């Protein structure tokens, strides 16, 4: 591979390829405690990333799909145009707006989906 | 009709502050705090990435100073206390063997020193620079008696710096920039991703830099505001300059008790001529070296525009004098020889004097001293100057003195190349598939 | 909607709208130490609690159903009773005496579903 | 026909004990070692929600008890000793300006005290106020000397109550109880989750509390067991009686080096005429506040008895007389005239002396004692009296005095609309979905 | 019926019926510092597993069938010689320079999986 | 035509080296910063799993060492320190009433020490051991006023050996070793793990060890390396020997203040007759143990040979004579007693005479030492020997010595059952099932 970030520049469906790559790398006297907060920091943020796949309903999956739609107000490209003639750090500037828009809806599309399926479960 | 589709593991990043731990590579800056660094460490190249650096707002400067002050202080901790010779000395003259170059820069003090058993008294001289010495009125007192505390260091501990290497901690990575001729502060289209930086050896000095990294090509001038007088300029040079320091007497060292468990170091004499200390540089290289230094100056001041160096205008010795450490003694280096030329559109060296103080106020603090015990026979030390900096006078002609005084620029001089930046994996874009 | 706990004392039924407002918000000089003790334990609890979804076969949902019977003598009550006229606080003080029975449950299910799946692949 | 189901997320909670920390907003709290707090706090109300709160087993308040000394502790680490003041001293009496309310509180006293140089000696003179000092057999020692080690407060370090909000760590919260006539032990039917408690300022003082909250309607009177004379009685004002307290004399204040970069700080001379410090306190609205007490107690002694107000009993200076920290000077007021009715079924202010005391032991504890320097000019402060503590003498008539200087008494007034909570998420109960 | 560990010893069958018993044991002045210290630790080696049985999509269960192949380089064992005359000590032994072969081999099969699931998805 | 299949929480794990923490059961070492055991502690016996151990390479040791050390070093951090003693003492030996075994082996001092006051005097008269004062040139000091600094160590806390288990953290376990005759380095047939050890007591002893564990049927003899003499062999016996140590001699003891809140304690005077320090071994018992030791031995040596005991060869009293703490006093008995013998192929006891010393430099360290406050009254303990250190010489005669010290084989005879494993739940192995 082109190892961790090393596929930073390339647009984004040749860049999704090598997601393994960075997952890897989440988890990878004052002298103590500097390292202690160091150690807790990266956990922590592990799991709050880690946290919100599980809400959006995303479980040990680098890539998931989901109900959402997209919306032409957040982005409005080609799609090729995204994925083969732009990089993941320029799309992320791009939509940093709507990070929170898009979080939302995917937090309240999980939980009608759960719903849903315990009722269905329920009939026999 | 595109669907949201969220990823995990992108290669995306925002700038970030966080907390850094040392890795290394009996001494102050303990290695007893530090992990060991990879033997293998990695570098990866970015391919199209082109990143903003900023030396002048880089968050990495303020934490190494940080760790550098708290390591000193705690190598002092352990160390013998010296509070009972902040007595009145009886001083007189070392006339015994001067050139005249070290006249009035020793003195032979006497004084009623404490004993291992809190009922005896001795009877004990030693020998002092005058730097710290001050006259109470010949009765005098040591500089610290009316500011601060006074700690020896301890013997057993080098003051030899260990390159360093600083690493960030997982789900942070530091960006490198690797554009040769690199100013600073502008874009940088040639960057690569590393874990750890190289070792910095923390070297401490003003006015010229020593043992540093050195441009690829040509002398790189950085500043945060080139046309601001309040700013130093900080250049670093592509070739070494060598500088040979020493310090010419032969001394004999003696110690005494002072109370249980604790022991002063002093001179007790010197064997043969007292010389003052000194450093040189060959003329050739440092004329070729200014000249160089001059042409890039003026691309920002002009060819019509006439370059001069001046001395210091005055201050502290800490801050007008070139300081560092060598042998463990602490030598304030005269360069008004280095710095007197105007630029106008074979075996000959420089000798810079140098003085020699035993009473150490670092990063300009008050209230915290340290003793150097002496160094027991005679120094040498042989460094390269990586890089100067400079300050510039308020219609023609801009003259250039030596700055310093403000450790965070020497750390912005190596720290230079590195920015820290948070890895953000998670986010979303469009596509065809839902579910 | 009501930022956190806000359903506390509305029906258990009401209140099973807002698990996630609930689960976002859980895990987020020496007062150096008590910091990081703090920190340490949001960590620990959260963690824990998942490890059991883990082992029960409900690691990726907020709502999960299982094939342990619902035994009369933990609880012997109407579904519209517990559903529409208590809430959950006052539901976990009536079982808490039969929280490890079922959870031991919960554990021995899910064993014994693993087992049978890894065979019937097996088979196929 | 039904099944279990597991739910995560579920809104409940169980009593519980955890570590809270402080998030604040050169002081004795080192408040810089709080995590600054949201400007946007939230509140959660939580209908039809009624919990059990009980402000006497709250361990918010042993916290709360904890970090204020060691924060009081830390605060003193960095600070001049004051050994060689433990000497004997020689004292005569202030004469030349007293009215005779001061007669004897102030004493002249003059010894032997080190200089920078430890061959040196210098006669020192300076004032004490009789409380800090004891006879020997005019040969006098300060009290400490016999019991503990003196440290002075550094002079640059104010003592003035920041407040401190207190919140709980992730997977904990804190429920308030809303109630209005709360007396802390009973249910209490409107609550609401908060994250970080109300700001607490950690006002330190006896016999009646200053500037604390106010009661919403009534006075509320509160107590572990009301009918357990041992108890002490806590009682929450409705409004504040306003209290003027002053030290009217222009102190200059001298300060001489004790020891490399140590100095010590004292009362040089008075200023014009010397007079007693006190508080004013208005007649009319201490006796309507009295008469609202009164009310509130018969509520639980009888309408058909009586009650009388007294003065402590006696025992200890820092016990029996009111106590608080005035622009850094530490008051010794008499409440005998605040506490002197019996009460049965104008412009005009009580004034109540106050001795000055510069040697303090805090806490109750012993072998720890502070030096508080003067303070230079005249010193006035205006507080609030928001409730009073109060004991009842173990017939008719009960009689109530003043009482306190157990310092958890004083917090768990502040914080007795608060419990700390564990969230448990995870629950289960019977439904008709099986899989 | 057996504590923590006690299927040690006994043969890899017989172990696998004990996954419960061990992995529900995981997690379970310089004195401030040591707590932290084993605190820390024992959460970071919690997810470090974790994220690994994430990556080769095996984080919900404790018993996970892949698509790797057993390669007879590793071993060449008949079943019965491994699963009832060899406890899991010795296992681990007779593979260990095996160990990073097949995780390897791992991630790559579960990436593959996850392409393939996505494209299929936006297909029909 | 088989398939890769992941399991997690499998039952297997690999050596490690972690940290561990005490878990306890007024004291020396801090007991509360120790979290209370488990009221149920619970051990799994592994049938069918044999264990490769390795008491010399045991890392548990090492920890409990360092432990012990630290722990100890905090205990003295509060107390009073004895600098002001360090003076010129007039000494006259005491010779009220002596029986000729104490005739030189206490010494009636006096000096003048410091008071509350600074401008104060006392004189004060003391006894002491001979063994803590050392002539000057009648002129003595304490023996530790040169290379060390004294330490009081604080009278209220106690130096009795309180059991402390140690605890694995998660995701490591303990296993334990029940194989009786077991020597410490082999296979262990016989295997269980806990997550605790048991309580061990840190004893802190030379030349014997007293109050471990007891072999179950034989005494065990355990070593590094039997042939090599520069190692040192552990028996472990499996039947006590009871020894009875005393301090007959009914002392006074008084105090005196030395400055603002701290105080020295010693030995005012003796009531009653002199008499030395001394412990009772019954020869019975003595014999019969070496005996069993003995034939032990001979399985390595050859049953044709001749075993012979010897004292030791010299070197300074903490390693030549039996040291142990008696009731917070430290006594130094002569084992010359109970090894002098050559062994070839009624209330009648042994008596070994001991001295007491107050100033002791514990652990082997230079310039740490605590003074030992005395203990008034008479002093008795029993003890059991539950093994002893033996070392052996360079013809047909093997002869050995007791040999002590090093802090860390008198640990080893207690934590050589135990190894600390990490736990690895994660494999693979190859099935019938795919996906
Ligand atoms: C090997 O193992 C043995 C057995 O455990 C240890 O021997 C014990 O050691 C402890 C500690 O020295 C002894 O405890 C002390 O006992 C003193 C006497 O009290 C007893 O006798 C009187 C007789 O009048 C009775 O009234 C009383 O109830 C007891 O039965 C006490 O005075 C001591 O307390 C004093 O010191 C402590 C601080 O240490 C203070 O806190 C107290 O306030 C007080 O001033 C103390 O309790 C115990 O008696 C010994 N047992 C035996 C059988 O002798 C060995 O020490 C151990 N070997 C080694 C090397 O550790
Ligand atoms: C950096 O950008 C260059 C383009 O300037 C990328 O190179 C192209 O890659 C595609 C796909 O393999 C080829 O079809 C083109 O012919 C290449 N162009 C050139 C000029 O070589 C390069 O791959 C990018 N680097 C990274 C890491 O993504
Ligand atoms: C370092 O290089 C940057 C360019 O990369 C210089 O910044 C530019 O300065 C000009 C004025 O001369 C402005 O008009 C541009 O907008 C600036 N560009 C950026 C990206 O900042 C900078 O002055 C140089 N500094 C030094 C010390 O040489
Ligand atoms: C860089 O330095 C120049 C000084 O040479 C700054 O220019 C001055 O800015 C102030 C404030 O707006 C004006 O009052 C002066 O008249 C300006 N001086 C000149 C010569 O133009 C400039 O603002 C600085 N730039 C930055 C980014 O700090
Ligand atoms: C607190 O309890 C009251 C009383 O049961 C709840 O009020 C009911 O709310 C529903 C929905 O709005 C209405 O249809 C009913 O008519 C209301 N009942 C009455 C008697 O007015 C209230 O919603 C509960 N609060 C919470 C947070 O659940
Ligand atoms: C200095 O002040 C003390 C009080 O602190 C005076 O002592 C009192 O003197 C009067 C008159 O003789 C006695 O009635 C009191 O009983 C004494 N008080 C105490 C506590 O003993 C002392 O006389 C004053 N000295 C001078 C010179 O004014
Ligand atoms: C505070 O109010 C509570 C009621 O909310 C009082 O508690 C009751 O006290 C009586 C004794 O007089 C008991 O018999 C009741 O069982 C208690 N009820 C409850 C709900 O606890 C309490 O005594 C009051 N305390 C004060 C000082 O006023
Ligand atoms: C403890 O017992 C073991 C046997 O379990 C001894 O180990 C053997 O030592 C000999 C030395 O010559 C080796 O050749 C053998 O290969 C070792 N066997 C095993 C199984 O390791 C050990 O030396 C004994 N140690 C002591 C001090 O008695
Ligand atoms: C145990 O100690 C003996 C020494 O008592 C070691 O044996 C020596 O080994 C060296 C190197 O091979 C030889 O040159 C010597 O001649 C041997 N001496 C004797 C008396 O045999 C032995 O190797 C040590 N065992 C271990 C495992 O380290
Ligand atoms: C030491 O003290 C004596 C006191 O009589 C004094 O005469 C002498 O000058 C002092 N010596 C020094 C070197 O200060
Ligand atoms: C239901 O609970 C009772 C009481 O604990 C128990 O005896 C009974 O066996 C349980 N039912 C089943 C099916 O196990
Ligand atoms: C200072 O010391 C001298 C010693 O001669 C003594 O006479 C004098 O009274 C002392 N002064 C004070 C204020 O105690
Ligand atoms: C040990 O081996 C015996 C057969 O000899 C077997 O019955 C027993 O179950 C085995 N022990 C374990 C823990 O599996
Ligand atoms: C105490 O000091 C006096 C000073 O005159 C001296 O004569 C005496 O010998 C000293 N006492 C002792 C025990 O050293
Ligand atoms: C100790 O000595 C005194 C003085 O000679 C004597 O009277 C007393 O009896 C002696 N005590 C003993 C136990 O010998």
């Amino acid at each position: 591979s082109l190892g961790f970030l090393g596929a930073a520049g390339s647009t984004m469906g040749a860049a999704s390829m090598t997601l393994t790559v960075q997952a890897r790398n989440l988890l990878s006297t004052h002298w103590g405690i500097k390292q202690l907060q160091a150690r807790v920091l990266a956990v922590e943020h592990y799991l709050r990333d880690q946290q919100l796949l599980g809400i959006w309903g995303c479980s040990g999956k680098l890539i998931c799909c989901t109900n959402v739609p997209w919306n032409s107000s957040w982005s409005n490209r080609n799609l090729s145009e995204i994925w083969d003639n732009m990089t993941w750090l320029q799309w992320d500037k791009e939509i940093s707006n709507y990070t929170q828009i898009i979080y939302g809806l995917l937090e309240e599309s999980q939980n009608q989906q759960e719903k849903n399926e315990q009722d269905l479960l329920a009939l026999d | 009709n595109l669907w949201v589709t969220v990823y995990y593991g992108v290669p995306v990043w925002k700038d970030a502050e966080t907390t850094l731990f040392c890795a290394s590579d009996h001494n102050v800056w303990a290695t007893h705090c530090c992990v060991p660094t990879d033997p293998n460490p990695q570098e990866i190249h970015l391919e199209n990435v082109t990143e903003e650096f900023n030396m002048w707002k880089n968050n990495m400067v303020e934490q190494m100073h940080e760790d550098i002050i708290s390591l000193w202080d705690q190598s002092l901790k352990p160390c013998v206390k010296l509070t009972p010779l902040c007595v009145t000395l009886q001083c007189t003259n070392v006339t015994n063997n001067i050139t005249d170059d070290m006249r009035g820069e020793l003195k032979n003090c006497s004084f009623n020193m404490t004993t291992e058993l809190r009922d005896k008294k001795q009877k004990v001289y030693s020998l002092f620079y005058r730097l710290d010495v001050v006259q109470i009125n010949k009765e005098y007192r040591l500089i610290n008696c009316n500011t601060s505390a006074i700690t020896q260091a301890c013997p057993k501990v080098s003051f030899e710096p260990i390159p360093i290497h600083y690493c960030a901690p997982a789900g942070f990575a530091i960006l490198k920039c690797k554009d040769k001729k690199f100013n600073g502060t502008g874009p940088c289209p040639s960057v690569s991703t590393v874990q750890c930086t190289h070792g910095i050896k923390p070297v401490v000095s003003t006015q010229l830099l020593l043992n540093g990294s050195l441009a690829e090509e040509e002398v790189i001038i950085r500043s945060e505001n080139i046309t601001n007088n309040a700013k130093n300029i900080l250049v670093q040079l592509n070739t070494p300059v060598q500088i040979n320091c020493t310090r010419p007497n032969n001394n004999t060292v003696k110690s005494i008790r002072i109370g249980p468990g604790q022991w002063f170091y002093y001179t007790g004499d010197i064997i043969g001529d007292i010389r003052q200390a000194h450093c040189n540089v060959s003329k050739a290289t440092w004329n070729e070296t200014l000249g160089k230094v001059v042409k890039q100056l003026r691309k920002h001041f002009g060819n019509n525009t006439i370059i001069r160096f001046a001395q210091s205008s005055g201050g502290d010795l800490e801050v007008t004098t070139h300081s560092f450490n060598c042998g463990g003694e602490f030598f304030y280096c005269n360069t008004s020889g280095l710095f007197n030329s105007t630029w106008i559109s074979s075996n000959d060296s420089i000798t810079l004097p140098c003085r020699i103080k035993q009473i150490i106020n670092m990063w300009q603090r008050i209230g915290q001293a340290m003793y150097a015990p002496p160094i027991q026979g005679v120094i040498r030390c042989v460094s390269n100057i990586t890089g100067l900096i400079l300050t510039r006078d308020g219609s023609t002609t801009e003259t250039f003195r030596p700055g310093g005084g403000d450790m965070r620029d020497n750390w912005r001089s190596e720290l230079y190349k590195y920015k820290v930046v948070k890895i953000e994996p998670l986010g979303v874009a469009p596509t065809r598939c839902k579910r």
